[PDB]
């Protein structure tokens, strides 16, 4: 299927980096 | 072949020579060993 | 006292003795001619 | 002179588990229309 | 890549039914 | 071209007067011991 | 109270030549490494394996003598003394090549005698074991260019020789046929030996430009003493120095010394990795997307293009006389060559 | 620390931690398999390397036939 | 049946064990003799 | 209050963050020029008629390079040794073309480093510290005069000067070897041993030191907790180390004093690095590594090949490939 | 004991290098790997 | 300091030292010389003469090109020079 | 130029993932103190 | 039963961060091009 | 695509530079 390539990458970062933030509040979160 | 003792008499005088002048204090030392 | 015969004299002596026998052998090779 | 404005931020376990639903069902809606 | 992708999703969200169930925060009575 | 000859000549000149005129100040005085 | 502990108590007595249990491998196998070579470049030819002079006897200079490899015929023949190959005849074993594999294996369980030693006398005198740990790195690259590499090639001859010129030509082989320069594994070597030698420098540097006052003399070695508790230079002097000067200092005197350990151990490490890719023919020989373009469009040139040039001048210049087994027969005019030259 | 079952029938398989036999034991024994396993290995390298050949051992793929 | 080669392999095996015997038993003789006083 | 020694006064001021001092009133505008027109150039810049021919050279990376493959490329053979500052062009166009840029880096970047090198000195002065440091830094320093500036010299044209890449460094390493034969030149051999010396004795050393740490730490904490910044007791036990590497080897191959370890550690590399880059430097006036081309023969006349005839064939095949359409006649003489 | 002074030592294993290896440089010239 | 062997600098400024050794060395240096001018060295080690690398109306390299007969193939190419 | 597509998604996760990694754990660092 | 002894809190402090991320970033700048090819 | 990567890392080089000299942990004494 002639998908878009940029799909991957699009699809790949927008998972990634808000759960990333959202991991990084946590950690530190019970860290103290 | 006769090339191998022309090479290896200087090294049997050497040792020879060597021998004789330390042998008397290889003795002592050998006799200290117990 | 000190000895003669030690491990240290043996370590010596396995280098020093073929280094000299070398040394001769390849200063002979500078007068060899083709 | 450290500033007295600074405050803690805080993410509990559960906040983690909701952002990481919410996150991930996004993914997986908008994945088809990215991919066209 | 596309089937790879919605696939991998998909997995990820049943591994966090998994541990918002069974590791959730317990709730207490204060 | 010429405009930017002239200005690199002025730039070059102003720094290295800078260092000439820098190091004559009495740079041996400027240290932690013996000044002089 | 037995014979092994009477033995023990004797290997590890302390003499002027440490011995150990580990004496036993490291000092026959090192010796006789360094005897086989010694007596290779004094005495021995490469006609009837290379088409080669590489002795003293021959009319070679310390920089052209070599014990070279064996006839790429030999495979990987261990190339035993009593072997098939020379049957026991010592004469004819010289002349197969038979002294490279002596001293290559020798010379590998010499290097391990050496780091079991390391291990050994650290653990008598009651320290860490980080110089062993370190000496890893030395081994990695004897094993992977010596060993690992001829082994995934056709034979031992395209492994290293030993010798200073034929280890030159050692370079401009994988120039030319690996684009060795090309492969970053040998880049991260390069960054590790070139930044040990760095810190090298830049550490004794400090200490000695940053050296307490602890004597009257202009010579300042005097005003050492081993046993002193005392820093001999100041590390506050030093950190400041080169905060100032190059924006980050260290401020940790283990850190320093750990990272010095670290640096040229990791360099030697990776450039070994990619030696073992090399066995292998696995290069980083290529970009595609850079062909691609330079095949369609004549005027594309870059840096990358002209080394390959150099590249194909090298293999095919000297492939005849390199790998003699091969019978490379190159007429004058199917020679890659530029205008004039 | 929990019980289970399972954890005591197995139990009697690690509560022996720390105990040795007296000395030196069986490494004589264990000394002479270590031998005979360093020829044995020489002599199936060798083998491999075609610095030992043997009557009927043809180190090639035409050994399938 | 006994090949040329298998007869090598056993001179390179009695060879090693000559070697290596020959070594250790010099090594427990000196041993022995000089020894460390405790 | 006077205006000039206030300003005295904060370019020599020890508390600046970064010193600036009178060596860094030199560098810091040379560097800055040279690296904002590097880091432009490396990006942007068209391709470089590097060797005269009319025959462009693309480095940058919109110009269809990578990191690897891209260069600043050196200026064109058709000016040679001329200084060719943008001024001099009838326009950037051109002075893009004929490779302009080259010559702005370099000469900003070795007056730059030249200062580096004097204000590593100068604060040295102003903290009381002892002044040598600037003379180790003199090893890499005359390393990068050597092949940006002294091997152009002597052969007549910045176009043989070192590309500003890292394939491009390649092309410059494989050409020298072709002209000059430098491995089989001792002070190369000595820069080897300089740089092979000093990654071992920085291991060593680095080892040595870790491996007679005072246990101050538990096995939860990294050890290198257990030196604090500033403490005045050294933190490692050098006996204990002296005691390893002289049973390693033996006793007086071992360094207890410290201070003349540390300055073996300087100087070995230092040293080893002042031969290679003279190396380079004198192999800019053509005085080549060893030739032992044809020097054995046999009783008959017949050349007896050896090692150095072999690296003489990979040599050819350089020599006659390198710039492959700028060669006129038979002797590449520069 | 220390009857040979040790500097003497020194000079005569000294020359006895310079020497040898004088004759190594000569035998470049001569015979065998002289080019002639 | 000392693990009680005799210090060097005090065994070559002794004289029974150099009484000894300058036997032992120059006699060494002269079987070397020896091992060489007889032409010992040459055939022990199998390395060419100068007037045995080729044959003389041979331009070809005697190259072991066979593993089990390789000694057999150096045997024929040192018989076509005698 | 004609480059490896995934090339972009190789370059980006080889950078985010261990730098994340990285970043995780300083912040919770600085968060114990 | 008893919560686990043997739990132990992680640290990376700023300098090991600087120290990482600067190793990562340029092992991707200099793989990058292989990636690519 | 591939320029405009090499350039970002590149500028993240250059930021961590600025970020590990200016806000450094500061080396305290004793
Ligand atoms: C770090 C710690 C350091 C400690 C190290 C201490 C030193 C250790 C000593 C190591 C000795 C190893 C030498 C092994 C020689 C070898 O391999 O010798 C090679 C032989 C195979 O022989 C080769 O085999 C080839 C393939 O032949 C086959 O294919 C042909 C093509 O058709 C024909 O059919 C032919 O009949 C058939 O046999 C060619 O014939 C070659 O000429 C011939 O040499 O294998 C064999 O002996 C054995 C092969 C299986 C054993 C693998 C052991 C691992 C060693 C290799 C590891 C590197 C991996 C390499 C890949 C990278
Ligand atoms: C620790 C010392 C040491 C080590 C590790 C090695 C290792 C090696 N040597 Mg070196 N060598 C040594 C000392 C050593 N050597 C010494 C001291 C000398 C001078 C005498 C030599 C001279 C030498 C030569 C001349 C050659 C080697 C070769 C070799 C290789 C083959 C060895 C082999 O196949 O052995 C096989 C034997 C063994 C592994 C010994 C095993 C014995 C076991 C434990 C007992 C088995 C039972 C026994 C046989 C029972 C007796 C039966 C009898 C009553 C009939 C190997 C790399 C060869 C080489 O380098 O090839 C290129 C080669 O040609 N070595
Ligand atoms: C800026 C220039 C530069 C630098 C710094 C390096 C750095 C390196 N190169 Mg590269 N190289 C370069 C340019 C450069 N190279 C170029 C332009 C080419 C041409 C393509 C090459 C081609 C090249 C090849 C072909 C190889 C390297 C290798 C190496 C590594 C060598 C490791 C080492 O010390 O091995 C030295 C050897 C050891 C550390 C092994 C054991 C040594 C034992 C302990 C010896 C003990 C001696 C003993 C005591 C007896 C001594 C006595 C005797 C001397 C008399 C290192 C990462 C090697 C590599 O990657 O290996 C993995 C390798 O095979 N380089
Ligand atoms: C060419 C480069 C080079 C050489 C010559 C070299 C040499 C050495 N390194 C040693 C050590 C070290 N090397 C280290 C790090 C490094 N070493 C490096 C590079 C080298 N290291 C690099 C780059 C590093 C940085 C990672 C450490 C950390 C150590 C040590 O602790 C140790 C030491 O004590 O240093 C003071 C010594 C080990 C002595 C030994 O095993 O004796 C026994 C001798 C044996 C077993 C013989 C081996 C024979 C070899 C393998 C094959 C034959 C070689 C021929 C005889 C000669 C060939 C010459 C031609 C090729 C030209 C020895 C002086
Ligand atoms: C027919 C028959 C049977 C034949 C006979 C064959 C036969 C039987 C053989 C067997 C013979 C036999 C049994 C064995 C005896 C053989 C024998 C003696 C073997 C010789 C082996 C040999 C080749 C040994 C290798 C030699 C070796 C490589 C030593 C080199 C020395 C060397 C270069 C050392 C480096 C030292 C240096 C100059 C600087 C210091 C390094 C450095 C700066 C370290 C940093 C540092 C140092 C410190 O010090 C401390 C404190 C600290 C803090 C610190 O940072
Ligand atoms: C206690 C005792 C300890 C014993 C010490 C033993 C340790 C081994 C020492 C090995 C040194 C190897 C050098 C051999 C040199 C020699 O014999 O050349 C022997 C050759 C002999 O000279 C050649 O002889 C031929 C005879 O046909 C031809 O005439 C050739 O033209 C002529 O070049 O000499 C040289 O090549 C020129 C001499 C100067 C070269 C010195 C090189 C040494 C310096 C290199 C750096 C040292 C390397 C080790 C460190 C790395
Ligand atoms: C074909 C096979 C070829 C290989 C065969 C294998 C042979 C291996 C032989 C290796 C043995 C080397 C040990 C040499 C010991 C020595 O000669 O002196 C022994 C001791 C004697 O003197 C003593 O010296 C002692 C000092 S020490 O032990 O040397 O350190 C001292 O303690 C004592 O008082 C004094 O009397
Ligand atoms: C005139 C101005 C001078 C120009 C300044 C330029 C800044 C360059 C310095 C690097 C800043 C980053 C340091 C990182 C991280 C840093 O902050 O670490 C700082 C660190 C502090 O060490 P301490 O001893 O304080 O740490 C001990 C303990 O904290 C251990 O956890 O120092 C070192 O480790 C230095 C050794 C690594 C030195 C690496 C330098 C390599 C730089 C080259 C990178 C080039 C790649 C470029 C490709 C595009
Ligand atoms: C340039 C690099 C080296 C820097 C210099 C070294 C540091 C100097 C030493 C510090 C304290 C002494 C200061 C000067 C004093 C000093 O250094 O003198 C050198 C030393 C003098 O010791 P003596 O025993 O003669 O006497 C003790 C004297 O120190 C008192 O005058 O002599 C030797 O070491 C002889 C070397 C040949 C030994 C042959 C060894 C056999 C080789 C065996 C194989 C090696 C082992 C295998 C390894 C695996
Ligand atoms: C192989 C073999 C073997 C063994 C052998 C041996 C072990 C040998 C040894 C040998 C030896 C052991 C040798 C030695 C030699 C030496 C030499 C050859 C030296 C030289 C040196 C020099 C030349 C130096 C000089 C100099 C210079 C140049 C400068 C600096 C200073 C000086 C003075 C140092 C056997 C029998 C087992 C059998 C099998 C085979
Ligand atoms: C582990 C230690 C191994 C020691 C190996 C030392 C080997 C000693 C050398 C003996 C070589 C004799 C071979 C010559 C006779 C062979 C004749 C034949 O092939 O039938
Ligand atoms: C040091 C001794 C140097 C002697 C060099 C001999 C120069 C040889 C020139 C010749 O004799 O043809
Ligand atoms: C690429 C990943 C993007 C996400 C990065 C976001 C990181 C920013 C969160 C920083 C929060 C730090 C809170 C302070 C904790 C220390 C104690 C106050
Ligand atoms: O430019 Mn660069 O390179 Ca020194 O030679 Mn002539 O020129 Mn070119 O050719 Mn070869
Ligand atoms: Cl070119
Ligand atoms: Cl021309
Ligand atoms: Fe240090």
């Amino acid at each position: 299927m002639e998908v878009n390539q940029l799909g991957l990458i699009a699809t790949a970062l927008f998972v990634l980096v808000p759960s990333v933030f959202l991991i990084i509040l946590y950690v530190q979160t019970e860290s103290q | 072949d006769w090339r191998v003792l022309v090479v290896l008499l200087p090294v049997l005088l050497a040792a020879g020579w060597a021998v004789r002048n330390i042998l008397p204090y290889a003795v002592k030392q050998v006799q200290k060993l117990l | 006292s000190y000895p003669i015969f030690t491990v240290r004299w043996v370590a010596v002596h396995t280098l020093a003795v073929p280094t000299i026998f070398f040394l001769g052998a390849i200063a002979a090779m500078q007068f060899i001619q083709r | 002179e450290p500033n007295p404005n600074r405050q803690p931020v805080e993410l509990n376990r559960t906040s983690l588990y909701l952002g990481l639903l919410l996150i991930l069902v996004l993914a997986l809606l908008f994945s088809s229309y990215f991919f066209n | 890549m596309e089937t790879i992708t919605y696939v991998f999703i998909f997995a990820c969200i049943i591994a966090l039914f998994f541990f918002a169930i069974f590791f959730r925060e317990p709730p207490r009575i204060t | 071209m010429e405009t930017l000859k002239i200005t690199v000549y002025i730039v070059v000149t102003f720094f290295v007067l800078l260092f000439v005129f820098g190091f004559l100040s009495g740079d041996p005085a400027r240290n932690p011991k013996r000044k002089d | 109270r037995g014979w092994f502990d009477i033995l023990d108590d004797w290997l590890k007595r302390d003499r002027f030549v440490f011995v150990g249990w580990s004496g036993i491998l490291l000092f026959p196998c090192a010796y006789l490494a360094l005897g086989g070579w010694l007596t290779g470049t004094t005495f021995v030819t490469s006609w009837y394996t290379h088409g080669l002079a590489s002795s003293y006897l021959e009319g070679c200079n310390f920089l052209t003598v070599a014990v070279s490899t064996p006839a790429n015929s030999m495979g990987h023949s261990l190339l035993l003394l009593w072997g098939p190959e020379a049957q026991g005849d010592f004469t004819r074993w010289c002349q197969l090549g038979g002294l490279w594999t002596f001293i290559a294996l020798h010379g590998a369980f010499g290097l391990i005698g050496f780091m079991l030693r390391q291990f050994e006398i650290a653990r008598l005198v009651g320290v860490r074991p980080y110089n062993a740990i370190a000496f890893s790195a030395p081994i990695a690259v004897f094993v992977s260019v010596f060993l690992i590499y001829p082994l995934g090639q056709s034979s031992w001859f395209f492994a290293p020789s030993f010798g200073v010129a034929a280890i030159f030509r050692f370079l401009l082989f994988f120039q030319g046929f690996h684009n060795w320069t090309l492969n970053p594994f040998h880049m991260m070597g390069v960054a590790g030996v070139l930044g040990g030698a760095l810190l090298c420098a830049i550490h004794g540097a400090t200490v000695e430009n940053t050296l307490f006052q602890d004597g009257e003399g202009a010579s300042t070695f005097r005003a050492f003493n081993p046993t002193q508790a005392e820093e001999t230079y100041s590390m506050v002097t030093a950190n400041r120095f080169w905060s100032q000067i190059f924006g980050i200092a260290f401020s940790n005197k283990r850190w320093l010394h750990f990272f010095m350990l670290f640096v040229p151990v990791t360099g030697l490490w990776m450039s070994a990795i990619g030696v073992v890719g090399l066995a292998l023919n696995l290069r980083s020989y290529d970009f595609i997307s850079q062909e691609i373009r330079a095949a369609e469009d004549p005027e594309f040139e870059t840096f990358y293009t002209k080394n390959l040039l150099l590249n194909e001048g090298i293999r095919a210049w000297m492939a005849p006389q390199d790998q003699p087994h091969e019978n490379f027969v190159f007429p004058e005019e199917v020679l890659p060559r530029g205008n004039a030259l | 620390a929990r019980r289970t079952w399972l954890g005591d029938i197995l139990r009697p398989l690690n509560s022996e931690y720390g105990k040795v036999a007296p000395g030196w034991g069986t490494t004589p024994l264990m000394a002479v398999f270590m031998g005979l396993f360093l020829v044995f290995l020489l002599i199936i390298l060798e083998i491999y390397n075609s610095t030992l050949i043997l009557d009927g051992v043809n180190v090639s793929w035409k050994a399938l036939g | 049946t006994i090949t040329p080669s298998l007869k090598g392999f056993f001179i390179g095996l009695l060879s090693g064990a000559v070697v290596l015997g020959l070594t250790f038993a010099v090594l427990i003789a000196i041993s022995q003799i000089d020894k460390v006083q405790r | 209050a006077n205006l000039w020694e206030r300003f005295c006064n904060w370019v020599t001021s020890t508390d600046n963050r970064l010193y600036v001092g009178w060596f860094g009133v030199i560098m810091i505008p040379t560097l800055l020029a040279a690296t904002i027109c590097f880091v432009i150039a490396f990006i942007a810049a068209p391709p470089v008629d590097i060797d005269g021919i009319r025959e462009p050279v693309s480095g940058s990376l919109l110009y269809g390079n990578n990191i690897i493959t891209g260069a600043v490329v050196p200026s064109s053979n058709a000016i040679g040794l001329h200084f060719y500052p943008i001024w001099e062009a009838a326009s950037l166009d051109e002075w893009l073309y004929n490779g302009g840029p080259y010559q702005l880096i370099i000469f900003h970047f070795l007056l730059g480093a030249s200062c580096y090198m004097g204000r590593q000195w100068e604060l040295s002065y102003r903290l009381g510290m002892r002044p040598w440091i600037c003379v180790a830094y003199s090893a890499p320093l005359a390393s990068a005069f050597a092949v940006f500036l002294i091997y152009p010299i002597g052969q007549g044209s910045f176009s043989d000067g070192m590309p500003l890449g890292i394939s491009g460094t390649f092309n410059f390493m494989i050409v020298f070897q072709a002209e000059h034969n430098i491995l089989m030149h001792p002070f190369h051999q000595l820069g080897v041993a300089g740089v092979f010396g000093g990654a071992l004795f920085c291991a060593m050393h680095g080892s040595l030191v870790t491996s007679s740490l005072i246990r101050e730490t538990t096995e939860t904490e990294s050890a290198n907790y257990g030196y604090k910044f500033g403490q005045e007791e050294e933190t490692y036990n050098i006996v204990a180390a002296h005691g390893y590497f002289g049973r390693l080897i033996f006793q007086y191959a071992s360094f207890n004093n410290s201070r003349s370890l540390h300055f073996f550690l300087a100087a070995w590399p230092v040293v080893g690095v002042w031969f290679t880059a003279l190396g380079i430097s004198t192999m800019a006036f053509n005085l080549n590594g060893f030739n032992f081309n044809h020097s054995v023969i046999d009783a008959k006349g017949n050349v007896i090949n050896t090692w150095a005839d072999i690296i003489n064939r990979a040599n050819l095949g350089m020599e006659v490939m390198h710039e492959r359409n700028a060669h006129n006649f038979p002797l590449d003489l520069a | 004991g220390g009857r040979i002074p040790l500097w003497i030592v020194a000079t005569v294993a000294g020359m006895g290098v310079i020497v040898i290896v004088g004759l190594f440089f000569y035998g470049a010239y001569a015979g065998l790997g002289s080019s002639l | 300091g000392t693990t009680g062997e005799r210090p060097f600098s005090d065994i070559i400024t002794s004289v029974r030292y150099w009484v000894i050794h300058s036997i032992t060395i120059p006699a060494l240096f002269i079987a070397g010389w020896l091992f060489v001018s007889t032409g010992l060295a040459y055939d022990v080690f199998g390395t060419p003469r100068p007037d045995s690398y080729y044959a003389q109306e041979q331009r070809s390299i005697p190259l072991v090109t066979d593993r089990f007969e390789a000694k057999q193939q150096v045997e024929t190419f040192l018989e076509q020079l005698k």
